[PDB]
Order: structure tokens, then C-alpha cells, then sequence
């Protein structure tokens, strides 16, 4: 919809809209739409990749063998930024797989979030009613139905906090692959990163 | 919320001091209920055995795997020590009828615990002799409450077995091996 | 503004994110915009092309000792230029913009010099085609070279940014 | 609000509004008149307090007086008599004292925290250096900056407006015995009364960090 | 209701002073929890600090003379005569790990609301009377007798006696925090407190720190001792 009815806004800039560059009355609705479902994917991805690039970095590996002849720990021996690589590249191509898979029964729902759908609501089984493909019904978000006990006035206030952080997980990963490339750039980060 | 579980030993009421609740629920609650009643069983299983292979008993007569140069007798009194004496053959058919077991409860309960239907009933694996088919609904409560308590007991008895054979000395009655 | 020039060819009024159905009074400034970036670019890709066969005789400047022919091709031709050629070069642009070929009337955006077209700068002694048909295809072949030079000039930066030319490797 | 700089005789009686570089109009920005001297006012009142605080901390610095277990008192106990155990402390404290002082000024100038006060920004109609409380995202966060304790907490307007005027030329006569005392470090220059014979920073006071941080 | 309480309670305790709050921590939203129960948890955290340090002065003057239980328990390993900071040095590291969780084991009684609702009660910040103890009657299994009066010889005291006692109980503490300080202060830096200068020994050890200078591993408990 329009930006003025969006759950962006925040307190943190005066509780108005921050863009300073104009680009929200810009644009029409549609592109807008696909600004908020661009910013909410970057966020959320922004979140796990800060969560583990924290995990990589404090040398926390998984007990166990990553692939039989490597362990986890041989792979995490070195920083985050060396450890992609370090992967073998049939588990690489199985995490990519399913991310190709997520992504295209994710965006060949029915309403599409710029044609009718809700830019960020991915739906809960993206893998149901695609003829000739069975999987179990385990929801993509929410498994287990944490939000099923929240009520509407709840569940915007949490989507307030999920914009807030992935903004915040953004600029965080950004600033951990920085500090890595160009040291002294990030004052906390210290070596092994 | 109400369920089961509660009872004596907490004041008839709920336990838990951080919350884990009033964000979970019914389908929630129903996953909380089954992963602990799988962690019971599991936990049950496992305090029997180590206790019995690794204190006393006569364990198995026979052989293990005519081929290999194992023997029952080999495997040894540790669990952990034992358990890697396992050949890889019997390990694979041990996860793998585990995996089918429960492949088949999660595609044979049509009222899925996530979605209506009792967490906890699994389909086959109880009782084939029916010494349960004539009791009361009132005293298979009593039944369900003690294996409840009971599987709780056996998951603090195996994590206090694990630290023992880990950490040294935790566990002041468990001996350092 | 779907009617205007520039929506002619198998897109027709191609606006995707709908930069002139949000602000549908902003389509001239955009227009000129346009225009003015059209005009440097074919400038640009011309002489992208041309300098790599045709180069002219003689110094550049006579004091640092420094030849028309020793300027590579690109990046660094720019670079090669002595600070009084670049100094003479911006004050040339600057003169041919804020006087002669005025894009913009209006103290600070600039909307449109009066009623006159979008990019309708120099005047009277510029060719002024009649035939509203030919005129049509006149200015609508100058707004798609334009566009089209725009993504060669960019695509031949991009390529000098990480090579020594613009020919892209493999040609 | 041009004829509410009229307070400038309650400051000081005789030399009343004062503005040789006259910046009572000198549209900010673009912005009103009203909201650049309400720039003005909230400015001036920061550089006294904080020209007031480097004051007292140069005092201290000079006359060492360090904490008791800290184990950042690995700095030089002789010292310049500021800027060199300034220097001496790590980079990363001095970033995190610089962050402190933006985290607390973003505190103090956002609308949300102003208006759920009570009391607008000062280019708005508000008092400048006001500094509201803490409402904050989930953070009890005992103690306020000003008056944490409650000695002010009852107070009449008139006592207040005296010490406003007050902190106003106290902040001035603050800045200028600031850097005489920065001056005397570096090209003395404040012969008369020599402030006390402070050593001699030879570097940049202005210069922050042991590195140039490329900016 | 809440500050006006905590004025008569001041002017109870002293009607010179009356009132003393130069911090006016009495005004601060500790958790943004009202002003009920801020002055609830002030006075309940007085009266506890009070209570322990009370228990504390008079466990300081037992240990720094030498007043041992007898045989078998952990007396035995302390040596005759170390003063009161070493006596909580030579105990078993178990001996003081179980001392603490039996003294977290009473916190959690005094603060479980099972316990304060089965003798009609409330929790202190949210309405109850700071420094109450619930009696036990609760916790499954039945336990003889009560901690606040195991005998049960101050159920015949009227209000006003009870109110002169938490009066005379809180005056009592602060000056006891005040002494027992003034040892600590004096086993640690010479000088502070004047009295006290010869008569405690220096200590090296950190007081902050339970387990710093942690004691021995020994098994005191004999018969079918199967940890050995
Ligand atoms: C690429 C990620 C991304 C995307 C798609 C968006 C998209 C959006 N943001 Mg947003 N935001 C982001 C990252 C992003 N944000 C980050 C990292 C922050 C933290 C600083 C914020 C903070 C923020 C605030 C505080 C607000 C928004 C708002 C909005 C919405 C309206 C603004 C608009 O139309 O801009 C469209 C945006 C784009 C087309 C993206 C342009 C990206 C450019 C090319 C990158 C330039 C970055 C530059 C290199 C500097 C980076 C340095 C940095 C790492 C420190 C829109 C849906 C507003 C809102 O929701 O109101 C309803 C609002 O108030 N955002
Ligand atoms: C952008 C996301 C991202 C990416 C690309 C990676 C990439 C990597 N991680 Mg990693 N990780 C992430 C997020 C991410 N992580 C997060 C958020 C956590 C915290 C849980 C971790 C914790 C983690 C550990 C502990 C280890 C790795 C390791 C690795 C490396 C080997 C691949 C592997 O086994 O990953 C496994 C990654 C995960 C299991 C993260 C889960 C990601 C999904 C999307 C979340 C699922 C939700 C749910 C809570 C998971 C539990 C299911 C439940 C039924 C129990 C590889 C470089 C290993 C390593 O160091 O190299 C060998 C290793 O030992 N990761
Ligand atoms: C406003 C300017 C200013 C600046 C930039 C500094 C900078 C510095 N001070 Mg400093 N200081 C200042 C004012 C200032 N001070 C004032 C006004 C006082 C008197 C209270 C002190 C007293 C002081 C001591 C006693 C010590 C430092 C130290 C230091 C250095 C280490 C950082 C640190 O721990 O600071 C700590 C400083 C503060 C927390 C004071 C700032 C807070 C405000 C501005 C003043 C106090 C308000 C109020 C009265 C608070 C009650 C007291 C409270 C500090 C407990 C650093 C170079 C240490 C040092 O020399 O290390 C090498 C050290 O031991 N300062
Ligand atoms: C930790 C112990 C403790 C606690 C929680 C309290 C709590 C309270 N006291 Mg109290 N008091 C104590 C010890 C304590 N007292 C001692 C030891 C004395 C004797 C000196 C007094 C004497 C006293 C009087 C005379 C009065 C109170 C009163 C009060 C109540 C309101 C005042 C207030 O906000 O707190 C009091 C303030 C604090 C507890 C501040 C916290 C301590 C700070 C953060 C650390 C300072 C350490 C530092 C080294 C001290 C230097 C001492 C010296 C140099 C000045 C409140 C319930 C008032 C009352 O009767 O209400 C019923 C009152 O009029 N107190
Ligand atoms: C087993 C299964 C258990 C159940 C599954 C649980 C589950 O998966 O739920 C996951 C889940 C959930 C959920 C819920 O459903 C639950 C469970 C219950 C339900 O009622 C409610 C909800 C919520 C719906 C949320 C996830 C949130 C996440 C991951 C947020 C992640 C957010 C990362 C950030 C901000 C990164 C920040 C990085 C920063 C700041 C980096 C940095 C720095 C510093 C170094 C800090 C400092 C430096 O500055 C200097 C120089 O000092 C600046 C900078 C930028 O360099
Ligand atoms: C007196 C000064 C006059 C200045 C004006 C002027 O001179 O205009 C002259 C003019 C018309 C005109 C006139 C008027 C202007 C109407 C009026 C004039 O009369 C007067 C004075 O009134 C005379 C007249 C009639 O002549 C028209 C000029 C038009 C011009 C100069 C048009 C350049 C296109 C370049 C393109 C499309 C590049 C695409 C580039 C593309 C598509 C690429 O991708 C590049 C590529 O590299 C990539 C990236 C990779 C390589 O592997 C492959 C290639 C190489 C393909
Ligand atoms: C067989 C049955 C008996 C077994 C007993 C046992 O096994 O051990 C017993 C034992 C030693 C022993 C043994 C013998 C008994 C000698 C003989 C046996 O020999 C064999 C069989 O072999 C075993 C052996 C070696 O073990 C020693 C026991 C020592 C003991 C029981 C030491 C308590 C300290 C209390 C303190 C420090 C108070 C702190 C202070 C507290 C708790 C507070 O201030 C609480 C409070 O502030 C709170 C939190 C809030 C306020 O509102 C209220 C107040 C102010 C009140
Ligand atoms: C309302 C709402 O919901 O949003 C929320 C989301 C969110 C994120 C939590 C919010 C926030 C607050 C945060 C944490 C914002 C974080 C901001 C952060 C951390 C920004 C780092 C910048 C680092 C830079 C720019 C590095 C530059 C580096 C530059 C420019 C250089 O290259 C240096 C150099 O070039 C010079 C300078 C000169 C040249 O000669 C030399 C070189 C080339 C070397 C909000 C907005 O408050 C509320
Ligand atoms: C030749 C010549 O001219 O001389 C030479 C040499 C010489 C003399 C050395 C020089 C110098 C240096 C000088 C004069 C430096 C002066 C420095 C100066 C004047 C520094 C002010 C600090 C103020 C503070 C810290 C305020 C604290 C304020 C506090 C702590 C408050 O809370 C205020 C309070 O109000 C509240 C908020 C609420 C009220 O209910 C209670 C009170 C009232 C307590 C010169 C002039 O440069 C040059
Ligand atoms: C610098 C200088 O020179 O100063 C010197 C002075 C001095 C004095 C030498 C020094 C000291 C040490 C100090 C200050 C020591 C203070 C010690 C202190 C104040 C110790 C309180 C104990 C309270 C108890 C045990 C409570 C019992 C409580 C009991 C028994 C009961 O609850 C029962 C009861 O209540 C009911 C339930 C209700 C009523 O029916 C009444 C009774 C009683 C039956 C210093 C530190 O060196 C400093
Ligand atoms: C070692 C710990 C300790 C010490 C050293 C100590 C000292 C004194 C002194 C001497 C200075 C007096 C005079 C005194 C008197 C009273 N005490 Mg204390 N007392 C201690 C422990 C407890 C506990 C656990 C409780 C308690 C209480 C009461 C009540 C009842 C008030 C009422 O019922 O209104 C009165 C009159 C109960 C209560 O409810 O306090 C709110 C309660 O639970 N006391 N108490």
C-alpha cells in the first residue's frame, strides 16, 4: 500500500518517516511494495548471517563430523570469512538447493505480495499444492505456533521489533565482513572476525 | 495450561520459573507434551540399560555378528566404550528401524498432535499383550502421571551418567569411570 | 503522459516503478534530465570509439612535454591532461551550461526555462524541423539514441574501471 | 522571539544585547529566525557545560587524582596537564566516551522523548538544554543526567531563572578560561598571570586518537 | 499512602532525624514498578541487610573467639584459632556450596508465592509486609516448626508491640551494618575505624569472592560411605 500506512515509521527519527532522499513519494505503490518485501528478506537474512558469523567467530562448532573425513571444527578452525569455502561443495549445493526451492514455491504463491499479496507475509507452507511434489506440513515460519497466542495489537508491535532489528542486523553484518576486509574500520571488532 | 503432568512435589500447580508458556499454544503445548513424553521413554530406556549392562547382569549369550570377531562379552561394561564396539552394521540397523519407527508415527496418526489428536500415542510399539486393555480411564491417568514423573527422574539419572563419563567425578556416587 | 515522445517503441510508456504516474507534473524535468544525459552520452561513446583510431597531431601542451598520440585511450588520457587543460575544459562546460545552452530557469531545482520544451536549449540558429510527423521521428530518434548511448557509455566505463580499454575481453 | 533576547540584560546590565557578527537574523539553513537563535541559545548553553566540565577535568588531570582500581592507570603519573593523558588512554575508550556523548544528545533531541515530556525541540518553542528523562525502550535506567539525586526536584521559577542565567555567563567565563588554559599549553600567549605554569602540550589539542583513522 | 508510611516509619525510628532520603531513592521507578512496590523492595532489602548483618556480627564474635560445635562436622577441619574471615576459608568447598543453597532454598520460601498466599499474605511489592516470613505450610512433606518463632512464644503480642519491635529491629540493623563494616574495613585497611586498631588481623583474601580460597575435598560422613 502506501508508505504512510506502512509499520516502518519507528520512534528513533522524530516518529515520522526517516527517508530523506524522497524516494518513497517517488515511486508508485508497487514499487514500494517491493521495497518493503526487499527490506524485510534483506533483514531477516541480515539476522541469521549476524547470528552466525557471531557463532563462526567465537570458534563455536557443532560436536560431530561435517562431511566423513571433515570435521566441523576443521572447517571453523579459521575465521567466518574463511569458512564458506572450507565447506565441501555437495553440502554447499544442498544449502543452495533448498534456498532455490524456498524462493520459487515462496514467490509462485497464489496473490503475489506486489499483486494483492502482503509484501512479507511468506506463506506458512510453500511447499503445499504443488502438483506431483509431497512434503510434511512443518510450517516454514513458525513450526511450532509460537504466534498463535499473540493477539493483532501484539503482532504489529513484534513486527515493529523484526523491522528495527533487521535494519540493526543489517548494518551489523556489514560492519563484521568490514572489519574483517579493512581493519581499524570497526573499533570493537578485534581480530578474529 | 491445565494438561497433565501436575501433581504432588510443585503444590498441584504448573512449574516454571522462566516462562516457556503464554507464548506456546495448544498446538505448542502439544509439541511440549510429546517431545517430553519422547524424552521420557527415551531416557527410561536408557537408564535401564546402561544401569544394568554397565553394574551387573548376565547380558546377551550368543556372539554378535558370526563374521566380524565380536562377542557380547566383548563389547565390554562402559556404555560409551561399548557403544563404539558396536559394528557399524548394527548401529545402521538401529537408526534406521528408529528413523522408519518413527517416519510411520509421524504418517500414521491422522489426527496429528500439531493438529487435534493425544500427544504421546504413537501408533504400535505399546503393549501387543493388552495388560492396559481393561483399566479404568480414572487409574490410566494415575498410570500416565507416573511415567511422566518417572521419565523425568530417567532424564536427569542419563544426563547425570553422560556427565560422569565426561566430566570426572560429577555425580558424587557415580564412580570416575 | 503515455502519449509523450520517448513511449514508441515494443515497450510503449515503459515505467516500472511509475516515477511519472506518482508525479505526473514531474515528467518535464525528467524529460530534460534525460535529454541533457542522452546528448553526453552519444558525445561520450563517439569519442570512446573515435579516439581508439583517430588521435590528433602534434603536442597537448608544449611545457610538460606530453603528445596527443601518447594518451592511451581512456581513463588515462584523462589523467595524462595537465591541471591548466582541465581547469580550461571545466570552465568551457560550465560556461556551455549555466549561459549558452540553458536546461533550467529557477533560483535552485530548476524546473523548465518558460513555456519552451523539455532539453529545447541553443535556439534560432538551430535546425527547426516542420512536418510534425519528421519532427516526431526526429526527437523520438534522438531520446532512444540517447538511452541508448547512456547504457554503452555506461557499459564502456565499467569496462575501462577494470581494464586498460573498453573493448570488453573476448572482442 | 528577536525581543526575547532581551533576557541579555538580566545576564549582564550595561553591555546588554551584544551581537557585533550579527547572527540575531542569519537564516540557518533556510530555517526561521526564531529557530536560528534558538540554534544559538541551545549551542551556547552546550559549550559552557561542557566548557565548564573540561574546566574541572583539567584541574583534575593536572593534579593527577586518579581512581583508586582502575586498571587504566597505566597512564603516565607525571602527565601533561591534559592532553597527553587524554592521549595515553586507548582508542577504544576514547570512541566509547565519543559515543556516549551522541547516544545521550540523540536522548536529548528526539521529538518522541520531547513531546511525551511535555516540552518541544529548542528551534521548536522549547527551552534549549532541557535534556528530558528517560522513557526509554525497555531500560529502567535509574538516575537522570540532571539533578539525579532530586536536589532540584522542588524549586521556584524565580531560582531557576537565576540559575539559568547563571549557568549561561558561568559556561562563558568558562570557555575563555578554557582555552587560556589550552593557549598556555600550546604558545602560551596568556602571560598575564601565566595561569599557573601548565607544562606544554606540543601536539594538536584537537587532534583525537593516537591514529589518523584516514579521516 | 506509600511515602506518607515511610514518614511515620522514619519518625518512629528516630523523631530527631525523621526522614532521611538525600538520594531520594524513594522516588526512583526501580523497574518502572509505581512507588508501592519500590518502597516495598527498599524496606524489605533494609530489613534483610539488617537481619544478616546482625546474624553476621554475632557468628563474627563466635568464630573470632572459637565457639566449636564438637566433633565429625566441618569444625573439625578449621584449626583452633584463625579468626572469623578464615573460618570461612578452611570449611569443605561442598559445606559452603550447601550453606548457600540452603540459604537460596529460604529466599526462595520467603518470596514463593505458594507460601505467602497459604497464610493469607501477599508479596511484599505487590502489597505485602516487607520483611514477613510465610511459615512453611506448603512444602509437601510437613516440617515440624516455623523460622520466624520456632516456640511460639510472641503469638500473645499486641500490634503495637510488634510495630516497636520491626522499629527497634530495623535501628538495630543499621547499627550492626555499621559494625560489622567497621570489621571488615578494619581486616582490610589499617586505621579506618580507631577502636578496632590491634584487635583484628589483616586478611588477604577477597570477601566479595565465596569460593576464592576455596576449601578442602574431604568426606566427613562415615557409615556406607560409598562416595568416597
Ligand atoms: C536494501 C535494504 C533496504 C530496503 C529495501 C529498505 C526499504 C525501505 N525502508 Mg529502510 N533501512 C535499511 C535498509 C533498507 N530499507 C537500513 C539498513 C536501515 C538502517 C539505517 C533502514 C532504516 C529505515 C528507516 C529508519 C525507515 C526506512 C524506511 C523504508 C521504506 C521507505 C523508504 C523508501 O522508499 O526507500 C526505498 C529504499 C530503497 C530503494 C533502497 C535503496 C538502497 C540504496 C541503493 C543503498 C544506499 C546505502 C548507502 C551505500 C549507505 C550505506 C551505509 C550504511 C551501511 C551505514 C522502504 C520500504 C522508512 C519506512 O519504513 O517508513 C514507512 C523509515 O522510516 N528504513
Ligand atoms: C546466513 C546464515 C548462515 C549461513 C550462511 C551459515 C553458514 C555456515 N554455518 Mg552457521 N549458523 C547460523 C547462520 C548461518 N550459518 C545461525 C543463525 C546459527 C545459530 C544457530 C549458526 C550456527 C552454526 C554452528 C553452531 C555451526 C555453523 C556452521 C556453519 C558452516 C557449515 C554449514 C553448516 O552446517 O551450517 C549449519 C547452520 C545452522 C544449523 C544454522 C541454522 C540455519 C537455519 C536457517 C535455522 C533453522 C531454525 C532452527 C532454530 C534450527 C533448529 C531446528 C530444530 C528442529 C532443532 C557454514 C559456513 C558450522 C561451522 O562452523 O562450520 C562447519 C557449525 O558448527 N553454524
Ligand atoms: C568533560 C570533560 C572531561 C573529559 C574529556 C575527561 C576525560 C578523561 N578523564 Mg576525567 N574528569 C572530568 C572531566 C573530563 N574528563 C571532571 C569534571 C572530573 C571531576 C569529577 C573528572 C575526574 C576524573 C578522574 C578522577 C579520572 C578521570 C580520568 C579521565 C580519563 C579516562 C576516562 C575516564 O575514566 O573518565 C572518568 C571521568 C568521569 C566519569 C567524569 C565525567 C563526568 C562528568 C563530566 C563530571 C562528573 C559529574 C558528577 C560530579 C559525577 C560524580 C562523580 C562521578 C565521576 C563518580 C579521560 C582522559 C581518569 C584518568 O586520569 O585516567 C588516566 C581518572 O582517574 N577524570
Ligand atoms: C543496604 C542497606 C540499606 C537499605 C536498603 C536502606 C533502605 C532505606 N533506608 Mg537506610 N540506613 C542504612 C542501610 C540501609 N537503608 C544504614 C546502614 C543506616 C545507618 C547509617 C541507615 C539510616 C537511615 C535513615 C536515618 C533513614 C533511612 C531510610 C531508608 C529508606 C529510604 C531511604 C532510601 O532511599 O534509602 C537509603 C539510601 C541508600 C540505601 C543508598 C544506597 C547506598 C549507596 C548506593 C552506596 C553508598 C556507599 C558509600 C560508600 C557510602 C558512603 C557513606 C558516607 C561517606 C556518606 C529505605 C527503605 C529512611 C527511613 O527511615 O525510611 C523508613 C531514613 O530516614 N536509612
Ligand atoms: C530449537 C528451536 C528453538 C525455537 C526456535 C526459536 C527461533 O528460531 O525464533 C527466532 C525468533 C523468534 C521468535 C518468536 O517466536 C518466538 C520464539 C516467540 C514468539 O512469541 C515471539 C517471536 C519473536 C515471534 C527471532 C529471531 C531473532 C533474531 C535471530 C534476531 C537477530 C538479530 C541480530 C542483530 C540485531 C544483529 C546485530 C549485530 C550487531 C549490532 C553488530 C554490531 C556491532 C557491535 C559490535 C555490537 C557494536 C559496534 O559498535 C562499536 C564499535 O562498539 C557496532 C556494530 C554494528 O559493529
Ligand atoms: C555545431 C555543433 C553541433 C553539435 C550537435 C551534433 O553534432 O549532432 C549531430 C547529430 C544530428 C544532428 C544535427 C543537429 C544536432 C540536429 C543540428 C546540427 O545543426 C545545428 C548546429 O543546428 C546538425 C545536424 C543536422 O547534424 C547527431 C549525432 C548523433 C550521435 C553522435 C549519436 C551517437 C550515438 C551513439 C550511440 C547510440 C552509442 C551506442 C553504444 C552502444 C549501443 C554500446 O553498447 C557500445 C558498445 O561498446 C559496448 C558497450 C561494447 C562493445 O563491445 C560494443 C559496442 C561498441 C556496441
Ligand atoms: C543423619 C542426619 C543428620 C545429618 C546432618 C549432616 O549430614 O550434616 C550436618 C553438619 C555436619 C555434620 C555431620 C554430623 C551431623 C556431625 C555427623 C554425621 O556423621 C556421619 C553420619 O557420618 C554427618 C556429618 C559429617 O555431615 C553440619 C550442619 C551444619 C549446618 C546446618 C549449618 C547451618 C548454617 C546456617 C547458616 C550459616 C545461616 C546462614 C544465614 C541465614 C540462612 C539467614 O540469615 C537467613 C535469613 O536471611 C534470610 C535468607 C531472609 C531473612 O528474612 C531471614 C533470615 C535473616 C533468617
Ligand atoms: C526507525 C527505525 O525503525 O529504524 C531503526 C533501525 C536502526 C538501524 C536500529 C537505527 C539505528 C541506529 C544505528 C545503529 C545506526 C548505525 C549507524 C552506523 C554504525 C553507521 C556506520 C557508518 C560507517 C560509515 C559511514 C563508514 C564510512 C567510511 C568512509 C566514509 C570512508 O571510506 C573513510 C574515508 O572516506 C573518508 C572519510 C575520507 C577519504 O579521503 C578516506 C577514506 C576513503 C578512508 C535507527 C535508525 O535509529 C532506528
Ligand atoms: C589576565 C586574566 O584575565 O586572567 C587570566 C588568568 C586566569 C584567572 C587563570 C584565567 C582563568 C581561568 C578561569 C577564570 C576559569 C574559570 C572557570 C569557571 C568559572 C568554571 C566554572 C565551572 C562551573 C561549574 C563546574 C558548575 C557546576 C554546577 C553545579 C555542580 C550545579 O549543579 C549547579 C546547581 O545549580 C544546580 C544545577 C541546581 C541548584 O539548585 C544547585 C547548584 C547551584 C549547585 C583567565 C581569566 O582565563 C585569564
Ligand atoms: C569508631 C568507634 O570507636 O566506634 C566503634 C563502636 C563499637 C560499638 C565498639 C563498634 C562496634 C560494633 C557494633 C556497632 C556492633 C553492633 C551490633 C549489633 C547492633 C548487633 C545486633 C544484634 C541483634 C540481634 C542478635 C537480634 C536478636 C533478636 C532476637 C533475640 C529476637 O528476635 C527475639 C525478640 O525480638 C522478638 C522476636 C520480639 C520481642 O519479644 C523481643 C525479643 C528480643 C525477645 C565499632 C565498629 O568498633 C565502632
Ligand atoms: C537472624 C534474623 C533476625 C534478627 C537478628 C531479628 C532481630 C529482631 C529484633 C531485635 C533487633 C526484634 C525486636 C525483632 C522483632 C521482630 N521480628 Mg525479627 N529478626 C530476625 C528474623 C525475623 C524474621 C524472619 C521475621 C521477623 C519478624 C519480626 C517481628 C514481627 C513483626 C510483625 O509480625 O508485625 C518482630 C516484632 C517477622 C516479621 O514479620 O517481620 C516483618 C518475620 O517474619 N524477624 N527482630
Amino acid at each position: 500500500a502506501l508508505v504512510d500506512s506502512m509499520e516502518g515509521v519507528g520512534e528513533e527519527t522524530g516518529g515520522q518517516i526517516w527517508d530523506p532522499l524522497g524516494i518513497s513519494e517517488a515511486v508508485s505503490d508497487e514499487a514500494v511494495m517491493w521495497f518493503r518485501a526487499s527490506e524485510l528478506k534483506h533483514g531477516r537474512v541480515a539476522m541469521l548471517a549476524s547470528v552466525g558469523y557471531l557463532v563462526g567467530a567465537a570458534k563455536i562448532s557443532f560436536p560431530g563430523e561435517l562431511a566423513k573425513g571433515v570435521t566441523f571444527a576443521s572447517v571453523a578452525a579459521n575465521g567466518p570469512y574463511q569458512a564458506w569455502d572450507a565447506v565441501p561443495q555437495a553440502g554447499k549445493l544442498q544449502i543452495l538447493s533448498i534456498i532455490l526451492a524456498l524462493e520459487w514455491a515462496t514467490e509462485a504463491k497464489k496473490p503475489h505480495y506486489m499483486r494483492g499479496g502482503v509484501p512479507g507475509k511468506i506463506e506458512q507452507l510453500p511447499f503445499d499444492g504443488i502438483q506431483g511434489l509431497w512434503a510434511p506440513k512443518i510450517k516454514f515460519w513458525d513450526p511450532l505456533n509460537f504466534t498463535g497466542a499473540l493477539s493483532a495489537e501484539q503482532k504489529a508491535r513484534k513486527r515493529k521489533a523484526e523491522l528495527k532489528n533487521g535494519r540493526l542486523a543489517m548494518i551489523g553484518i556489514i560492519s563484521f565482513i568490514t572489519g574483517h576486509n579493512l581493519p581499524g574500520s570497526v573499533p570493537a571488532l578485534d581480530s578474529s572476525f | 495450561s491445565d494438561m497433565e503432568g501436575t501433581g504432588p512435589e510443585t503444590g498441584g500447580k504448573v512449574f516454571d520459573p522462566m516462562g516457556l508458556s503464554k507464548i506456546a499454544s495448544a498446538e505448542t503445548l502439544a509439541w511440549y507434551r510429546a517431545a517430553e513424553l519422547k524424552h521420557s521413554r527415551v531416557a527410561m530406556a536408557a537408564v535401564t540399560g546402561w544401569a544394568w549392562v554397565s553394574s551387573g547382569g548376565p547380558l546377551f549369550p550368543g556372539y554378535l555378528s558370526v563374521e566380524q570377531g565380536v562377542t557380547f562379552e566383548s563389547l565390554g561394561r562402559d556404555g560409551y566404550a561399548a557403544w563404539a564396539a558396536v559394528p557399524e552394521a548394527g548401529k545402521f540397523q538401529i537408526l534406521g528401524v528408529i528413523g522408519i519407527l518413527e517416519i510411520l508415527s509421524e504418517s500414521a496418526v491422522k489426527p496429528h498432535y500439531m493438529a487435534g489428536g493425544t500427544p504421546g500415542k504413537v501408533p504400535l510399539l505399546w503393549d501387543p499383550l493388552g495388560f492396559t486393555a481393561k483399566l479404568s480411564p480414572e487409574t490410566l491417568a494415575r498410570k500416565r502421571l507416573a511415567e511422566l514423573k518417572n521419565g523425568r527422574l530417567a532424564m536427569i539419572g542419563v544426563m547425570s551418567l553422560v556427565s560422569a563419563h565426561f566430566i570426572p567425578n560429577s555425580v558424587p556416587l557415580l564412580p570416575g569411570s | 503522459v503515455e502519449t509523450e515522445l520517448g513511449a514508441t517503441g515494443p515497450l510503449g510508456y515503459w515505467d516500472p516503478f511509475g516515477f511519472s504516474v506518482r508525479n505526473p507534473e514531474r515528467f518535464n524535468r525528467y524529460r530534460a534530465v534525460e535529454l541533457k544525459h542522452g546528448r553526453i552520452a552519444m558525445a561520450a561513446t563517439t569519442g570512446y570509439m573515435v579516439q581508439s583510431f583517430l588521435r590528433w597531431p602534434g603536442y597537448l601542451s608544449t611545457s610538460a612535454n606530453i603528445k596527443f598520440a601518447d594518451l592511451p585511450n581512456g581513463i588515462a588520457a584523462f589523467k595524462a591532461i595537465p591541471p591548466a587543460g582541465l581547469f580550461q575544459i571545466l570552465l568551457f562546460i560550465g560556461a556551455m551550461e549555466a549561459f549558452t545552452w540553458r536546461y533550467y530557469e529557477g533560483p535552485w531545482p530548476g524546473k523548465v526555462p518558460e513555456g519552451k520544451a523539455p532539453g529545447d536549449v541553443a535556439g534560432d540558429l538551430w535546425v527547426r524541423y516542420t512536418d510534425p510527423e519528421e519532427k516526431a521521428f526526429k526527437l523520438n530518434a534522438e531520446i532512444n539514441n540517447g538511452r541508448a548511448a547512456m547504457m554503452g557509455s555506461l557499459g564502456m566505463l565499467m569496462h575501462d574501471h577494470i581494464l586498460g580499454t573498453w573493448v570488453p575481453p573476448g572482442f | 522571539k528577536a525581543d526575547l533576547e532581551a533576557l541579555a540584560k538580566d545576564l549582564n546590565p550595561a553591555v546588554g544585547f551584544w551581537d557585533p557578527l550579527a547572527l540575531s537574523d542569519y537564516s540557518f539553513w533556510g530555517t526561521s529566525q526564531e529557530a536560528t537563535i534558538g540554534f544559538l541559545r541551545e549551542a551556547e548553553i552546550k559549550h559552557g557545560r561542557i566548557a565548564m566540565a573540561g574546566f574541572v577535568g583539567y584541574i583534575v588531570h593536572s593534579n593527577d587524582i586518579r581512581w583508586t582500581f582502575d586498571k587504566v592507570a597505566a597512564s603516565v603519573p607525571t602527565g601533561l596537564p591534559a592532553p597527553a593523558v587524554w592521549d595515553a588512554i586507548p582508542d577504544i575508550a576514547k570512541w566509547q566516551i565519543i559515543l556516549f556523548v551522541g547516544v545521550m544528545e540523540s536522548w536529548r533531541e528526539n521529538k518522541v522523548v520531547l513531546e511525551a515530556e511535555g516540552q518541544k525541540h529548542y528551534m521548536s518553542g522549547g527551552k534549549p538544554g532541557y535534556f528530558p528523562s528517560f522513557d526509554l525502550l525497555p531500560h529502567p535506567v535509574p538516575f537522570p543526567l540532571f539533578d539525579p539525586f532530586g536536589i532540584s526536584k522542588r524549586a521556584t521559577e524565580e531560582k531557576k531563572a537565576k540559575g539559568r542565567l547563571a549557568e549561561i555567563n558561568n559556561g562563558r567565563l568558562a570557555m575563555i578560561g578554557l582555552f587560556g588554559f589550552l593557549s598556555e599549553a600550546t604558545v602560551p600567549g596568556s602571560v598575564p598571570f601565566l595561569k599557573g605554569v601548565v607544562p606544554a602540550y606540543t601536539g594538536e589539542v584537537m587532534a583525537p586518537f593516537t591514529q589518523n583513522i584516514f579521516t | 499512602s506509600a511515602k506518607a508510611d515511610l514518614e511515620a516509619f522514619a519518625k518512629e525510628c528516630n523523631p530527631v532525624v525523621g526522614y532521611w532520603d538525600p538520594l531520594g531513592l524513594a522516588d526512583l521507578p526501580l523497574w518502572g514498578q509505581d512507588q508501592d512496590a519500590v518502597i516495598g523492595w527498599l524496606r524489605h532489602s533494609e530489613i534483610k541487610h539488617g537481619r544478616i548483618a546482625m546474624a553476621g556480627f554475632v557468628g563474627y564474635i563466635a568464630h573470632a573467639n572459637g565457639f566449636r560445635f564438637g566433633g565429625i562436622g566441618p569444625q573439625n577441619v578449621v584449626p583452633e584459632g584463625a579468626s572469623a574471615p578464615e573460618v570461612w576459608d578452611s570449611i569443605p568447598f561442598l559445606a559452603k556450596l550447601q550453606i548457600i543453597g540452603a540459604i537460596g532454598v529460604l529466599e526462595h520460601i520467603s518470596e514463593d508465592k505458594n507460601f505467602l498466599a497459604a497464610d493469607g499474605m501477599k508479596h511484599y511489592m505487590r502489597g505485602g509486609k516487607p520483611g514477613y516470613f510465610p511459615t512453611f505450610s506448603a512444602n509437601v512433606h510437613p516440617m515440624p516448626l516455623n523460622l520466624f518463632d520456632p516456640f511460639k512464644w510472641s503469638k500473645n503480642a499486641s500490634p503495637e508491640k510488634k510495630a516497636k519491635g520491626l522499629v527497634t529491629e530495623t535501628n538495630n540493623g543499621r547499627l550492626a551494618m555499621l559494625g560489622l563494616f567497621g570489621f571488615l574495613s578494619e581486616s582490610k585497611i589499617p586505621g579506618s575505624v580507631p577502636a578496632l586498631s590491634g584487635i583484628i588481623p589483616s586478611y588477604d583474601g577477597d570477601y566479595m569472592q565465596p569460593f576464592l580460597p576455596t576449601g578442602p575435598d574431604t568426606s566427613l560422613w562415615t557409615i556406607g560411605n560409598l562416595w568416597a
